[PDB]
């Protein structure tokens, strides 16, 4: 999700 | 300069909250999070109203609809939900994007649900029949934001692929394209209240406001970290004129829209500040942090 960085 | 100070820390999320919205009646705080769950707070006191859970994998958005009776949720589970807040029941699920769903808002008049996708589309949804109307294949990239102008008529989303678009809503077809000289991430984007301008992040530590009708760059907003994450912005109206944004280095940061300086910092945060709110009447905002932190903010100003 959002909470990790991609 | 506003005097922002911190009243209440709401917890209760077992992971890293993802983002926190105002109802647009302005009761309460929804907040979602990589835990999987919704949760409502009142937005004036912090009160822990209830936990709303169905979706299988964690979820990067949440997003109220006008009348502030109903939720949209986009999760890692590739589907969105549409819930009815008093009963926290699921009214329908929006299957059909091919990956994460990471963004998500409803238009004015709230028949109308836009997502953006891991997938690289963009889909508008029916709220009624839970059904997509459209598929656009706007960007060869992830989809961080997704938002409708004032009337509903248009839709601005964003991607890593670095470009911001602009489409019409009745045809899905794209009325304009936005690129600066350089094409880094597009992290976050949404018009302003009057749908003339577009706020964007882009992942150099950086914010531009846009004049959307010339497509030029009017204000540049820096001094924060952001070049990791999908980070929130708003526009703040309810007393001075703000930028508002969380940042990497565990901050929130305000400037001042016409002089792009900054007029305040707030401390309290131990992770990333991931996504910041304005509350839609008060001068209030609800900021939410990362997995160190996992809790959420409530400040209070006076201006």
């Amino acid at each position: 999700a959002r909470t990790k960085q991609t | 300069k506003p005097n922002y100070a911190l009243k209440f820390t709401l917890a209760g999320h077992t992971k890293a909250v993802s983002s926190v919205k105002f109802s647009p009646n302005g009761e309460w705080l929804a907040s979602s999070s990589a835990d999987k769950l919704i949760k409502i707070w009142g937005a004036y006191d912090g009160k822990f109203e209830k936990t709303i859970s169905g979706h299988k994998l964690g979820i990067s958005d949440v997003a109220w609809s006008s009348d502030s009776n109903l939720l949209v949720s986009a999760s890692d589970d590739k589907t969105l939900k549409i819930w009815d807040v008093s009963s926290g029941k699921c009214l329908k699920t929006l299957k059909g994007h091919s990956n994460y769903v990471f963004c998500c808002n409803f238009n004015p008049q709230s028949n109308l649900i836009v997502s953006g996708s891991f997938d690289e589309s963009v889909r508008i949804w029916d709220v009624k029949t839970g059904k997509c109307l459209k598929t656009l294949p706007a960007h060869s990239d992830p989809v961080s934001a997704v938002h409708f102008n004032r009337d509903g008529s248009l839709i601005v989303s964003s991607s890593y692929d670095g470009l911001c678009r602009i489409w019409d809503t009745a045809s899905g077809q794209c009325l304009k394209t936005l690129i600066d000289d350089d094409n880094p991430p597009v992290s976050f984007v949404k018009f302003s209240p009057n749908g003339k301008y577009i706020l964007a992040a882009t992942l150099d530590n950086t914010l531009k406001l846009w004049d959307y009708s010339k497509g030029k760059c009017l204000k540049t907003y820096t001094g924060h970290k952001n070049e990791k994450y999908c980070i929130f912005a708003n526009f703040s109206v309810t007393g001075g004129k703000w930028i508002v944004s969380g940042s990497e280095d565990n901050l929130v940061y305000i400037w001042n829209l016409q002089t792009k300086e900054i007029v305040q910092k707030l401390q309290g945060h131990t992770d990333v500040v991931i996504s910041t709110a304005c509350h839609p009447t008060e001068n209030i905002i609800a900021s939410a942090a990362l997995e160190n932190d996992k809790t959420i903010k409530l400040w209070k100003s006076d201006c």
